[PDB]
This record gives structure tokens, C-alpha cells and sequence, in this order.
């Protein structure tokens, strides 16, 4: 149920939140923190009633409609600012990171320190899932082991220097590239080319564009629980729609995604095994936590 | 307009509301048409439709009021087809405590209701065609009696019930434990000591009042219904084969027939089923909310199946027994087993229908006119008092309402009180209320006017013409009634009783039982309702017959409006406390709507109030809720509104408000000013003394007041008599002797013994031309009856004077210049004075009020001379009567609501009017030095002793008459009178009356009778004749010389 | 394909319903004692829902909602805040949809200038300006409200508003432009009332009116909220980024975007449909009625822009 | 605007005009949708409804230009279905 306890996020499912006698129970047909930190999001088979928005209210407690399993975040609470100019008078506890972000988000070289810091911190997850953790490759995903850990230091040796944007979005472009066909080099899929705008119809580029959708949802409940807003991105361009979300995603994107989809290819499963087998491994790997420790790391280390 | 016309109807309805739209409109879809149309086109169709609509009609209308708004005209039919917009549904899919008891009570006693017509005097009675021999013994009583002897003395609540269970049981020897008046040692009444069980008494007072209420003789009301006895129940002086016969069962008792034993055990054990039902046994006894449903139930079930056609489909088919004979041939009609299925099948009928009734019936909802807010400073307390009843709505629906509508004459309190009632109601449903007058007669002008005020139609607002009549062919129609056997086929509302309605009445829920156009389904199904309090009465001052069914279903399923309930007689104040009582005993909502009001009527009209409601909520509701009545009051400056569980609180929140409201009444400048006029001390000669000084007084009252344009003074004054015979003989004195002084006089003379469409024609043209207004003389001179008039005279001076009755102080709103009145009370001088200039505004000083030193009947010496109308009796007399003692000069300077609302401390009831007036009232109403009370407190509502004991319009026993044209000539009239459903001919009682005209002195504001009747019954497309018997009754005391009769002046007593 | 946000015409405001998905639909559903019937909701036409009191909503209508870009509101019934926070009040609760990605220029703007009080200060003033600028147009140079028995005493309302501009040019801080635009409306609603002959009328706050101006008002706040909240979130800026009403109103971006139709179409309705005897469901069609006519949103819209804009 | 659509559509097609419908207005009758819309709103709806049209379509959109004066603006489908003002026929019989 708790999704993200270093944010203090809970899932509720196949419940109705109501009120009776003045407290919210979820009459299912469950004993919660219900606080200025308590931050619902209801799921599949969730009904909720306005008194029990009500009280939910006047407890400082954000409600999110998300999807099955957590992700996408259909729509939230709106969370507020914690300025010293405006005086929120509620039980809610407004966050202080929007503050951060745009004090360093307009100088393009603290933008493009943060967006080498998020490729850093991808990379390092690409090295941890595929090498440290062997789980994956146990379950049938084995590896070149030695291409990839030199694929990891090229794109890093890459990554840690030739300032700007377009620099770094090259780069990554081509780990990405290098990557993928070293993937299919490990589970021997064989020759294959990821088709832009999802017109593939391998199961390959599908499971990949599923695990797009799941990642984005995501990287949108991450960004929606710190607050910081969806046009303040760091590695996209400052016109593209929603460049947070792409580049908070990204850091799990290749890591998790891309093993699932090839495994999931090979084994022949149906799109909501797939689905089922993605959520389970971005469980396993604590992702939503993942992505909120490292935007709240990069706000901070650059003050 | 473009207009949007949307069908949601089914089944029938459809088919109708295709026929009828088709020719209105265009289609443009399946069930939707579309068409340019004007209002009066639109009103049209809205009561065409209204008209033919069936329980499946559903209609709606839309309007486009601005771009991309359209906005929902009205709904015809079922509203419940679509939401407040107007929409549609994608998709549809599938609080009475006491019903099922009352239920099975109903359709035990109906089972057992008729149990005594298998005597043999009773079979041979109905049997025999020649003279008819009147029965011993009621066939209710003996009925009751077989219920004791079946039931047996001192058996338990379960025993007889689980005897009466086991069909297999054909024991008639219980026949033999019965009991016989006849027979001697005067046996014990049924309900003396444990002669029935507490379960079995209440079946058997529903049994023995099916017919009549049991009134009888003489702590012992308390005991009801203990003390009743076999002479409390008709019962004759006969001799003893007699009152033998009625005992002796030869054919045996409908116990053999297997459908009824049947029926009967089926019942005794649905009965025995119910959880605590024998337990409730001395509870439901002496409870009035159940015994009266559960009896008007019982009777409306036995008056339908009285009057059906026999039935071989239920029953034993040869049964030896019967129960009634068709009137038109004599021939036996129904088996007795067969009726009293019947009516136990209608009994649950109508006990599953009544739950629907707040729901089917047609409710008036998305009114306008009283929502829109004024314009006008003046009309800006009806909006206050529609905000007070809003802020209320909930509350009182939850809790109940007595509002007090205590606004002065002259405000227009009759749009407040509609708008008022309708702020009660739920805004999605609709308003469904009652407006009582006060007033012995109601006639069609009045109707219209209150249509007028309230701006409805006649497809909303119902009038019941015409006035309650006392029982006057209880002699001879219920001896034919009584010989057919079906002594319940009497219609359930009067004979010439009309109910002027043209609303909703194909498919109503009490069709089955009420008829279709018969005056009690239109009485219920008019969402408005516009009669008399003297109609609803009967609903709780009802002893013999069915009177009592329809006005107590309008109570149940409406609220309430009392106009001028104050003009009541003293010696008819208990029957409306009653009747106030029953009004919050059936969860109907009272509101009082007087100027003025004194506090003792209003505190014992609101303890009866609290106490009915009090056993309502114990009924129908949420149980536990506390008695807090939500008490409101309303006037001219403002509205408060606060809940009250007693009197005590309620009598200090009354004081508090009439303080504030005498407090805002003091500072009001002045409009009337009243003078005291000594007159000189029989009839030819003193009427002719009066008409002598009613000149001097009429010239110096023109002098004073008058309006003035093109040099030519015109005023219009009032003068007020309090009886009508000396009023007839003053309109004579005045007439044969000419104007004062080069002051031409125009007369009109207007009582209550003209016929009734001759006082409606007077009405119609008194409430015409005395509409007034400030600087109005450039239209005043230019109305064409007051235009003809001026010209055809040279004198510069006229003078329309009205010579009217005490009928005058009720529903008239008329604008006077001067007024010379007799006194009678308090309260008459008062409405008098609310009338001379109650429009206009501005005052010159000068009295224009003129009142009597001594009124007639003081002239004539006789004593009391405060009666009829009055407060003086010979328990309550007055030391002087002269208004220069019985009034404070200071009143004289400003006459307002003042003394009467307020009660003056100390009181001196021998020396002061009004403190005579409000001596009388707490005496009477609240307890001071049979009360009133002892309806609620004591059971006396099982039995008609208070209605004997505190009768309503006692004394004097009137009879219709009518000016009946002859059947073979309409040109010759005849006198007749109402005896028995017939016009007799009674020519010789009636004469003609010769009138002498004086100098300069016509006769305004009449009508020809002729002329009348038949442009009357044109315009109600009925004959004639039907027209004269239906619309032209005059009730006169029975004199035996007869009268005099003239047009001008009405029926006049002859000697 | 749904109609864009701008240009949708609809707002609905449910009560004792409960909002689901039957068949593929968004429908509420009412309970008619025997019966159960669903309505349908226009999503694509529909800017906003308000589920007042006795509502209740599900998962699946939910992500329907936010897939065709419908704020959803949780408000309180009888033009009465959904609580009050001890001195403060918060009338809607919004679950504005986050899987729509919205436009990244205006909210960039936005924050780029929000930090600084006085360039926050300087935002104010310009959105008061256009509020005084509407209030004159709407109540003296258009038609329609006079057609309608709206007879504005025009020097008073002129006269009126150059005081309140007078007052604007020499506003210190945020406190004396509260001030003054509480005097504006209270004369304004004493204007109003005259002009459409209501007699006397005297504002009730929290929602303890009786008479039928003060509930048409309370109610009127909401559409004007829901309007409002559509359009920040539309332009992409937060709610809780707000110039004005920031002290004391969480998402207090709302309330001012708000005020620029609250005082200027709101206002005159309220008091033409309390003189007309409207209920509620007729003030409130009347209010769209207006709100689509004088295309209220995007002024909003328009006015958002040109704060951002000229903030840099 | 004010616009009033309504359908004529049959089998098939029946089921794709409630389905398109009912997102852009609210239902009146059994047949008959009504929704406050502007001119791009308008547009839009038109377009959608004549993209998925079989040969049993019939959707027509009146429109309130003046009072008392009923427009229709536009037929998506099978025109015959009404008259040249845009009604029904009461009856239809080879």
C-alpha cells in the first residue's frame, strides 16, 4: 500500500472511502496516518464522497486519482507553495522545492549541471539493474556483461564533459542506440529498430511504448508529490510539452523498461502480463522513491 | 415565441398527447415538436393539455431566453420524467408507521360492519314492497351485538382471534351466548367493564359508526367509549314483536359461506402474525389519528360498493341472505356475503391507495407570480414574509406551522398568504393548500377575485360555490335510503354544491371510489382550493352521514389559509377550534390570515393545534421528533418566525411581536377619523326619523370629502345596518325621500338575501367602480356607468352612496370617501374603517367616519342590544349602550387594529366594548372564571356529544328558496323552495313590493334578474332553469305570511 | 476529439447524484425512490463539474474526466465553503488532471517573475485595472443588460469607478488595494440594487443570506471559480501562484483570476434573476448564458497572457 | 449558441450518433439532444459526426435566429429524412 514511504504516499484499491461518525473508512467490500503527510491515491475500483474529501481536506491530505497499480496519475490535488509571501492558512504542508527549482532553473549552467547530474544518475542505474543485480539476468535476460560496463564508460566518459544542451542530448541519444542493441544482442532477439510515434508492431517496440506510458505516469506522480511543475524541465527543451516528466522517467526508462519488454517478447506474454511483470520489477526497485530522492538531490545540491 | 414541445408519454396517454400537439405544432423528431406561437396560443395548449391528461402524460416545454439559454417553461403531467432543466435519463432502473394497522382494523370492521342484516325484520323489511315499517333496532347495533356475542364476554385479545382463525370451525352456538336490548333487565353495553376485550371495542365502535356517530346522553366523555349505551344508537318505541324480530336469524348469519369465514381467518391470523399488534389494543382505542382514518376508510369503501351492480364472481352463490335493493325497481340487489367482501376488498384498496396521495395528486409547482419579486415600496412586506417562509420551509416541514398573517387591511394579504404557503412547499414537488373565507356564502365574484389576486386560472385554482347546508332531508331522503337498504348511497358533498374546475381530472387516484366529475374528485384533485369554512367543518362536525369524507381527505392531502377567521360568532369559536385541531391532527399546516386577531383566539387555536400535531408526528415521520411547532408571524413591516413546544413561549413571542407592531402603528399618520353622531329616539316611523338625518349627515359628509373636476363633485360613501329587515326599511325611508338638497343620490342597496347571481352582479360592479387610487379623477370621471350617470343629471353634486349588510366587511375591497355605521363590535368598525380611503393617500383632517350614538336594535329598547352580530348576552351584560361610554375618545383620533389586538389591562367587561369582547373570548376560549379542550384531552372524538353540546349555526333553521322560471314559459317566474330534491311551488307566499321615488334620486349598481340569469347560464353553457336551481338560491327563515319581494331590494318579511 | 477548452460552452454543478461510468458514458445517477436514472455528461462540451453536497464520484469516471481535459471541484452546498479552516474558508477542492501536458511558456513566465513582491505587486494593479475596465464596459456600454432591466445610474457608476481608479494609482501595498476593491463592490452592490428597483440590500457573507440576491451570489462565485480554475490550468500556472489573494485563500490564483467577471456579468445577473423569481438552476443558466456571450474565459485567457507578458 | 440536434438515424448508425452525441449535448428526448455550443465547438461536432457517417445517418442541427424563427444549419447524412425547413414526416409508406 505504501507506495513511496520516504514521501508518505498510500494506494488504495477496490475500496470506498466514506465518512461515518466524522472519520474516513474505506469500506471495502484499514488503519491510516490520516495527516498533513498522508497523501491518498486511490485505484482501481476506488469510490470517494465529498465528505470524505471534506475531511480529507481539513487534514492536510492531497488526493490523487492514479491508474492500476499507480501509474498514470489521471488527475491530483494541487499542491501549493510554502513561500514566505503568500500565508497558506490550512493543515496542509506547502512544499519549498518549486522555490529551488526555479532559482536555479533559468541559468543555463546550473540547468546543465542538473542535466548532467540526471544523466549521471541514469547511467548509474543502467549499470546497477544490468551488472549489480542479477536478478533479470537470471530470469532469462543474460548479458555481455563486458559491453555494457564499456558502453556505461564511454557514455560517461561522454556525459562528464562538452557543455551544452544538444551535447548531452547527443549523447544520450547514442547510449540509448548502443543500447538497445546490446539488449537484443543479450536476449538474441536479433536485429531490431525501435519505430518513433509507437507505429511498430513488433512485440518489441509496443512493450517498449508500454513501458513509456507507465514510466511517464510515473515520473508525473513523482513531480506532482514534490510539486515542482511539468514545464520546468532540465535535459529537454524549454518548449517541449511536459519536459520533466521525459527527462524524470528517463532515469528508470532504460533501466527497468527496456529488459522487461525483451523479456516479455521472448516469452510470448500477453500485454497485461507485461504490464503486470513491469509494475512488479518497478516495485521491487523502489522507482517512485528513486526519482523523488534524486530530484530532491539535485535541488538541493545546487544551492 | 419558438417553442419546444417534448413528450415523454406511454400507453394511452401517447396516443392523446399526439392527437392534441399534432395540431399545434410541427414534429421534428419521434417525440419532439417545434413552433412559433404567442402566450395566449401557448395557454391554450398548456390547458388543452392540462384537461386530457391521463397518470402517463408527460409534456414539457421550452423557451429560449437569451442565446445558448433555454429555459423550461412548464411540465403537464408527470414531472418526474425529467430533472429541474428539463433533460432526460439515458437509463432508468428499478413513511407511514401505522398502515398495515389500520388496514387490518378497516377490513375486519368492514367484514363485520354488516353482520346485522341477516335479521328477519331486516330481510322482511327490505322484502317488503308495500308501506314501509321502520326497524327496531339499527342494523349497526345489532351488528355490534353479534361482534359481543361472537367475540364472547371477557375473553382475551387472542382467544377470539385464534377462534376466528380456525376455519375449521362452525360452532353457532356462540348464537346462543348473545345478549338482546329487547329482551329485559336492560343488559350491559358492549363496552361497559370486559364486555370486550381492548382490540374487540375498537372493532366494534367502527362497526356501530359506519352510519352515525354515536351520540347520546350526559367524567362520563372521559370513560368513552365505556358509557355507551342501546338508546345512544337510534333505536325506536316499538312494540315487543318488534324489536323480537330484529334478533331472530332464520336464515343464520353469513357465517356458513366459506369465501367469508375465509377471509375472516385470514385476517384473524394476519392479525395474530403482526408483532405487538394486541399489544397497541387501549392505545389504538382511544387514538383519534387511527379511529378516524381507519372510519373514513371503512365509509368510503361501504359508499362505493354500495352503489355497484350485483356480482356472482365472489360470494356464495346462493346465499339465502341480501344486503340492499336497487332503488329503481325494489328487486333484491347483493347478497350480504358479497357486500361485505366488497367492502373489506375496497377497505385495503383504498387503505394501499392513501400512502400514493401525496404524490399523485396534481400540485401546482413553477409559479411565478409568486417568486417574482415587487416593484413597489408599498407591496414590499410580501416579499419579507415569502423570505421568512423559506427560511422556514425545512423546519416546518419536519415540525408542522401555525403562521399568523396579522397584516392590516388594504395590503393585499391574500397574494401574502399564497406566497407564503407556496415558500412551504418543496420547490421540486409544488403547493397544494386550501383558502377557507369566512363567510356563511361564497359567490363566484369572490372566486374570481381571488383567482384574480393570485393570478391563476381555473385550470389551478378551484371554487366551491355556494354555502354549507344544515340537514334538511334527513326526514324524507333516508327513509327511501333506509328502505333500499343502502343507507350510504347519499352523495358524499351536498346536491346544489358546484365545484367551478377545469383542471386535471381524467385519471385521478381516487377516481374509483370519489366518481369522475362528481363534486368530491374535483374538490381533491384542485391543487388550489377557494371555499368557505363552513365547508370544511363538516370534515370534524359531521354526526350523520358521509359529509365528513371529502373534506377530510382535502385536509389530509392540503395545507390551510382561515381568511377572516375572526368574523366568526362567539357561540361558533369551538367548532373551529376543532376543526383547527383536526387540520394539525392529519399533517395539514394552518395558517390564520385576520387583522385582527385577539390573543386568546390565537393561543386556544394554537394549543389545539400543537395537540393534534403532537399525536400526528406519534404517525407519520421520523419517530422521537420533539414537538416544536414552527410558529411564524407576518405583517405589514415585518416577519419573524421562532418554534414553540407550549404556550407559554408561544403567548410571550405573540406579545412581543404585537408590541413591536402596535410601537410601528403608532407613528403611521392618520387616514380616518371618527365621529360620534347622537340620534333622537317602530319601524315606519324610526326608519323614516333615520333616512330624515341621513340626509343632513350624507351633505355634510359630501361637504367635507368629495372629488372635484370640471366643477362636478362626486363622492362615494357607505352606510352600514346590521340587521337586513331594518336595512330594507331605511333603503324604503331613503327612497321615498328624494335628496337632501340639490344633491343628487345614487343608491345601491347590497345584502345577502338576493338571489346569489344577483349579489355576484352587485359585487362585480361595487368592485369595479370603487377601485380608487390617488389623483385618479381624470379616469374616475371617465368610467362609463359613472360617466352616463353625471350626464344625463345638470346637478354639479352626486352622491354614491352604498347601503350594505355586515357581508360587506369580508371580501370586499372597496375605497370609500365617508362611511356613517352602526356599532356592533369592535372588530366591524375597525374592517368599516379599513375601507374609507384604504387606496389613496393624503388626509384632510375632516371626519369621515360617522358612528352611531345607539344602534336599532337599542332604539327599539330591546336587550341585549350587542347580538346578532355581537358580543352582549344576558350572562355578559352591559351596563350602558351608548358609544359615548363603551368607547375611549382618544380611539376616536386613530382607528387602526390597535384595541383589538392587544388586550387592555385591567379589564372592565361591563363598561368597555373591546374589553368586553376579550373578556368573552378568554372565558370561552382558554378556560377563566364543557371546555374546549375536552376534544383533545378526553376521547370525546368517538362520540358527537360536543358537537351537540357546542353546536356550529345553531338557532335559526333556514330554507332555499328560488326565483324558478316556469318550465313551459320562461318569461313567468316562480317563488319555489328546496324541499326534498324537488322545487315545490310556492307563488302564494310571495308579492310584489311598491317603491316611491323622491326628488332626484335613482338607483346605481343593480341588476335585472332576467338579464342575469341569462347571460349566466350562457356563459356556463347549462339550461335555464338548471342555471335558476343551481346558481339562485336564497336562504330565508320560515315565516308563515311570506315576503315581499322587489328587485332592487331583495325579499323583504311580510307581516 | 474533444472541443478545445476555450471554446467549450458547459459547466455543471451536481448535487445527491453519484458521478460513474455505465457503458463507456460519464453519467450521474439519482435516486427516485423506485428508480435509479442516469444522466449524461457532456465531457467534450464541458469546461468544469461541481459536486456539491451528497455527491461522490469513482475511479473510472474519474479518468474519464481527465482524459478530455474537465476539472473536477468539491464544493459545498447552499453557497457554503467546503470548510472553514478556524479564520479561513475553502470553497472547492480541485483535482485538476496532470496526465494533459500543458503549454511551457506562460508558466515560465509566470515564475520567473512571482518572487518578487513588488513585480507581484505591479501584476495586481493590472489585474485590477482590467476588472475596473469590464465593470465599465459590462454595465454601461452594452446592450444586452439593458434590454434586460438593468438601468444603471450612469454617473454614479462613472464616478464610482474613477474614485476606485484614483485609489488604485495610489495603492502602497496589497492591503489598500483589498481595501478598495472591497468598497468598489460594496458599492457596486448598492448601485445594482437600485438599478434594478431590489430595494434594499445589505451583502451577507459565509453564506447566511435569506433573500435571493445573497444565495445568487454565493452561487455565482462558484461558476465564477470553476471558470477561473479552468483557465490557469489551461494557461499551465499553478493555482497556488496567486498576486492578490494569496494571504489568506489557498490557490489563491483562482479567486483573482476570478474577480475580473465576479463584479462585472455575475453582479447584474444576480439581481435580474432574484427580480424575475429564478431558482437556482435558471440564475444559473442565465449566469453561463452571459459568462459564453461576453466569452469570459478567454479574457481571462487573454488577460493571464498580457500580466505574464508584460511582467518581463 | 443554442443548437437542437436531432437524429433520424437507423440500425447502425443509430448507435454511432448516440455514442458521438451524447459527449457534446445533453439528451431532451428519445431522439433529441440540445447543448449551448459556440461556432468552433460547432465545427468540431459537424466534422466528427460527418468523419463516421454510414448510409443511414441523419443528424440535424437547428438553430434560434430571431425569435420565434427556428434556422436549420446544417444535415450531416441522409437529407431526404427531412424537409427543407427540417421536420419529419408523420408517416412514410412505398
Amino acid at each position: 500500500i505504501l507506495h513511496s514511504k520516504r514521501a508518505n504516499l498510500y494506494y488504495l484499491q477496490h475500496c470506498r472511502v466514506l465518512v461515518n461518525g466524522g472519520r474516513v473508512e474505506y469500506v471495502t467490500d484499514w488503519n491510516i496516518p490520516i495527516a498533513n503527510t498522508t497523501s491518498l491515491l486511490l485505484g482501481t475500483g476506488t469510490s470517494i464522497t465529498q465528505a470524505a474529501m471534506r475531511e480529507l481536506a481539513r487534514a492536510g491530505v492531497l488526493v490523487g486519482f492514479c491508474g492500476g497499480g499507480g501509474t498514470p496519475l489521471f488527475s491530483a490535488n494541487e499542491v501549493d507553495v510554502e513561500v514566505s509571501w503568500l500565508t497558506p492558512q490550512s493543515e496542509y504542508r506547502p512544499t519549498e522545492y518549486l522555490q529551488r527549482w526555479v532559482g536555479f532553473w533559468f541559468d543555463e549552467e546550473k540547468r546543465l549541471v542538473a542535466a548532467r547530474h540526471f544523466q549521471r544518475a541514469r547511467l548509474e542505474r543502467i549499470r546497477h539493474s544490468w551488472l549489480e543485480d542479477r536478478v533479470l539476468r537470471d530470469a532469462g535476460f543474460a548479458v555481455d556483461a563486458t559491453a555494457l560496463a564499456v558502453a556505461v564508460e564511454d557514455s560517461a566518459r561522454a556525459l562528464e564533459q562538452a557543455p551544452n544542451h544538444e551535447h548531452l542530448l547527443t549523447e544520450e541519444a547514442r547510449l540509448s542506440k548502443r543500447l538497445f542493441k546490446l539488449a537484443a544482442q543479450a536476449t538474441r532477439y536479433g536485429e531490431f529498430v525501435r519505430a518513433k510515434r509507437g507505429s511498430g508492431g513488433d512485440p518489441a517496440n509496443r512493450f517498449l511504448d508500454h513501458g513509456n506510458y507507465l514510466a511517464y505516469g510515473l515520473a508525473a506522480t513523482a513531480t506532482w508529490v514534490l510539486g515542482i511543475p511539468h514545464g520546468l524541465a532540465v535535459l529537454h527543451g524549454k518548449t517541449r510539452r511536459g519536459g520533466l516528466v521525459f527527462d524524470v522517467a528517463d532515469l528508470i526508462k532504460d533501466s527497468l523498461i527496456l529488459p522487461q519488454a525483451f523479456l516479455s517478447a521472448m516469452r510470448g506474454d500477453e500485454e497485461q502480463d507485461f504490464r503486470q511483470a513491469c509494475l512488479d520489477n518497478l516495485s521491487r526497485a523502489q522507482a517512485l522513491d528513486f526519482m523523488i530522492d534524486t530530484l530532491k538531490d539535485v535541488a538541493q545540491r545546487s544551492t | 415565441m419558438n417553442i419546444l414541445l417534448v413528450s415523454q408519454c406511454e400507453k394511452r396517454a401517447l396516443s392523446e398527447t399526439r392527437r392534441i400537439l399534432d395540431q399545434f405544432a410541427e414534429r421534428r423528431g419521434e417525440r419532439t415538436w417545434q413552433t412559433p406561437i404567442t402566450q395566449a396560443g401557448l395557454d391554450t395548449l398548456r390547458r388543452l393539455l392540462k384537461k386530457s391528461a391521463r397518470r402517463n402524460t408527460a409534456v414539457a416545454c421550452h423557451w429560449i431566453r437569451g442565446r445558448d439559454h433555454s429555459e423550461l417553461l412548464w411540465i403537464v403531467g408527470d414531472a418526474s420524467r425529467f430533472n429541474a432543466q428539463g433533460a432526460v435519463p439515458t437509463n432508468r432502473t428499478c413513511d407511514w408507521h401505522s398502515a398495515e394497522d389500520i388496514r387490518l382494523l378497516t377490513v375486519m370492521a368492514a367484514l363485520f360492519h354488516d353482520i346485522g342484516k341477516a335479521s328477519q325484520a331486516f330481510q322482511a323489511k327490505l322484502r317488503n314492497r308495500g308501506k314501509p315499517m321502520a326497524d327496531a333496532y339499527r342494523h349497526e347495533w345489532v351488528s355490534l351485538r353479534l361482534f359481543e356475542a361472537f367475540v364472547g364476554p371477557g375473553s382475551s385479545d387472542e382467544d377470539w382471534l385464534r377462534r376466528l382463525a380456525d376455519k375449521r370451525e362452525t360452532g353457532d352456538a356462540w348464537l346462543s351466548q348473545l345478549a338482546r336490548d329487547d329482551r329485559q333487565s336492560a343488559p350491559p353495553g358492549p363496552f361497559q367493564k370486559s364486555r370486550l376485550p381492548p382490540l374487540a371495542q375498537a372493532v366494534g365502535w367502527l362497526i356501530v359508526s359506519h352510519h352515525r356517530l354515536p351520540n347520546g346522553d350526559h367524567a362520563s366523555l372521559a370513560r368513552l367509549p365505556a358509557p355507551i349505551q342501546s338508546q345512544w344508537c337510534g333505536a325506536r318505541d316499538a312494540d315487543a314483536k318488534e324489536k323480537a324480530a330484529c334478533w331472530q336469524f332464520p336464515h343464520g348469519l353469513p357465517f356458513a359461506s366459506a369465501h367469508w369465514r375465509a377471509r375472516t381467518a385470514l385476517c384473524a391470523q394476519s392479525m395474530l402474525e403482526r408483532p405487538g399488534l394486541l399489544a397497541r389494543g387501549p392505545a389504538l382505542l382511544h387514538d383519534s389519528y387511527v379511529m378516524h382514518v381507519s372510519r373514513l376508510i371503512l365509509m368510503l369503501a361501504d359508499h362505493h360498493y354500495s352503489s355497484l351492480p350485483a356480482d356472482s364472481r365472489l360470494g356464495d352463490p346462493n346465499f339465502p341472505l341480501h344486503a340492499n335493493t336497487d332503488r329503481d325497481s325494489g328487486k333484491l340487489k347483493q347478497r350480504l356475503d358479497e357486500h361485505l367482501l366488497g367492502v373489506a376488498l375496497h377497505s385495503r384498496k383504498l387503505a394501499g391507495t392513501l400512502p400514493r396521495l401525496e404524490r399523485q395528486l396534481p400540485r401546482l409547482a413553477r409559479h411565478k407570480g409568486f417568486t417574482r419579486r415587487v416593484e413597489q415600496p408599498r407591496f414590499r412586506w410580501q416579499d419579507k414574509a415569502y423570505d421568512c417562509a423559506m427560511a422556514c420551509r425545512e423546519q416546518a416541514m419536519e415540525h408542522g406551522f401555525f403562521g399568523l398573517n396579522l397584516a392590516s387591511t388594504g395590503c393585499g394579504k391574500t397574494l401574502a398568504n399564497g406566497r407564503i404557503l407556496y415558500a412551504l412547499a418543496d420547490p421540486q414537488r409544488g403547493a397544494r393548500f386550501s383558502i377557507a373565507l369566512g363567510l356563511r356564502s361564497l359567490t363566484l365574484q369572490t372566486g374570481q377575485a381571488y383567482r384574480e389576486r393570485l393570478g391563476l386560472g381555473d385550470d389551478d385554482l378551484a371554487i366551491l360555490v355556494g354555502g354549507s347546508a344544515a340537514r334538511e332531508l334527513f326526514e324524507k331522503q333516508q327513509e327511501r335510503l333506509e328502505r333500499s337498504g343502502s343507507e350510504s348511497a347519499q352523495e358524499l358533498l351536498a346536491e346544489n354544491s358546484h365545484v367551478h374546475f377545469a383542471g386535471t381530472l381524467e385519471d385521478g387516484p381516487l377516481r374509483e371510489w370519489l366518481g369522475r366529475n362528481s363534486a368530491g374528485n374535483r374538490l381533491l384533485q384542485a391543487p388550489i382550493l377557494a371555499c368557505t369554512i363552513d365547508h370544511l367543518m363538516p370534515a370534524s362536525e359531521s354526526l350523520r352521514g358521509g359529509h365528513q369524507i371529502a373534506p377530510l381527505l382535502r385536509l389530509m392531502t392540503s395545507d390551510l389559509v382561515l381568511d377572516e377567521v375572526d368574523d366568526f360568532d362567539i357561540d361558533d369559536l369551538p367548532a373551529l377550534s376543532r376543526l383547527v385541531h383536526w387540520a394539525g391532527l392529519f399533517g395539514s399546516r394552518v395558517l390564520l390570515s385576520s387583522a385582527t386577531l385577539p390573543p386568546a383566539l390565537v393561543q386556544g387555536l394554537f394549543e389545539a393545534y400543537r395537540s393534534g400535531r403532537e399525536i400526528f408526528q406519534r404517525h407519520r415521520g421520523a419517530p422521537g421528533r420533539a414537538t416544536e411547532i414552527r410558529c411564524a408571524w407576518f405583517d405589514e413591516f415585518s416577519s419573524q418566525s421562532s418554534a414553540h413546544g407550549a404556550v407559554t413561549s408561544f403567548s410571550e413571542a405573540h406579545a412581543t411581536f404585537v408590541a413591536q407592531r402596535l410601537a410601528k402603528l403608532e407613528q403611521l399618520p392618520p387616514r380616518r377619523q371618527a365621529q360620534l353622531c347622537t340620534v333622537h329616539a317602530a319601524r315606519p316611523a324610526l326608519c323614516r326619523e333615520l333616512a330624515g338625518q341621513m340626509n343632513t349627515w350624507m351633505a355634510d359628509l359630501h361637504r367635507c370629502h368629495h372629488t372635484e373636476h370640471q366643477g362636478r363633485r362626486i363622492s362615494f360613501g357607505l352606510l352600514r345596518l346590521a340587521n337586513i329587515e331594518p336595512l330594507i326599511e331605511l333603503a324604503q325611508a331613503i327612497l321615498a325621500q328624494g335628496a337632501p338638497e340639490g344633491l343628487h343620490v345614487h343608491l345601491c342597496v347590497y345584502h345577502s338575501r338576493h338571489p346569489l347571481l344577483v349579489r355576484s352582479a352587485i359585487e362585480r360592479q361595487l368592485d369595479e367602480l370603487l377601485k380608487r387610487s390617488d389623483d385618479d379623477a381624470a379616469a374616475l370621471f371617465a368610467r362609463p356607468t359613472l360617466a352616463k350617470a353625471l350626464q344625463a343629471s345638470t346637478e354639479r353634486d352626486h352622491l354614491f352612496v352604498v347601503l350594505a349588510s355586515p357581508v360587506a366587511e369580508v371580501g370586499r375591497d372597496h375605497d370609500y370617501d365617508w362611511a356613517i355605521v352602526e356599532p356592533s363590535s369592535m372588530r366591524s368598525i375597525i374592517q368599516l374603517a379599513g375601507r374609507i380611503r384604504r387606496h389613496r393617500s393624503g388626509f384632510s383632517g375632516e371626519a369621515n367616519l360617522y358612528l352611531l350614538s345607539r344602534n336599532i336594535r337599542s332604539l327599539e329598547g330591546q336587550n341585549p342590544a350587542f347580538q346578532r352580530p355581537g358580543f352582549e348576552t344576558p350572562d355578559f351584560p352591559l351596563d350602558s349602550h351608548d358609544l359615548h361610554d363603551l368607547l375611549d375618545p382618544a380611539l376616536l383620533a386613530r382607528i387602526d387594529a390597535s384595541p383589538r389586538i392587544v388586550e387592555p389591562f385591567p379589564l372592565f367587561p361591563r363598561s368597555r366594548l373591546v374589553d368586553l369582547e376579550h373578556r368573552r373570548l378568554r372565558a370561552l376560549m382558554l378556560a377563566d372564571d364543557l371546555g374546549v379542550p375536552l376534544w383533545w384531552q378526553t376521547p370525546a372524538s368517538l362520540s358527537g356529544a360536543l358537537q351537540t353540546s357546542q353546536p356550529f349555526r345553531a338557532g335559526a333553521k333556514e330554507r332555499c328558496y328560488a326565483l324558478l322560471p316556469d318550465e313551459d314559459d320562461e318569461e313567468r317566474l316562480h317563488f319555489s323552495r328546496y324541499e326534498e330534491g324537488t322545487w315545490s311551488n310556492q307563488d302564494n307566499l310571495l308579492r310584489n313590493l311598491d317603491l316611491t321615488y323622491g326628488p332626484r334620486i335613482q338607483t346605481w349598481g343593480t341588476v335585472n334578474y332576467r338579464e342575469e340569469l341569462v347571460a349566466m347560464a350562457g356563459r356556463e353553457d347549462l339550461d335555464l332553469r338548471q342555471c335558476a336551481m343551481r346558481y339562485g338560491e336564497v336562504r330565508l327563515r320560515e315565516n308563515t305570511q311570506g315576503w315581499s319581494y322587489h328587485p332592487y331590494l331583495g325579499f323583504k318579511k311580510y307581516n
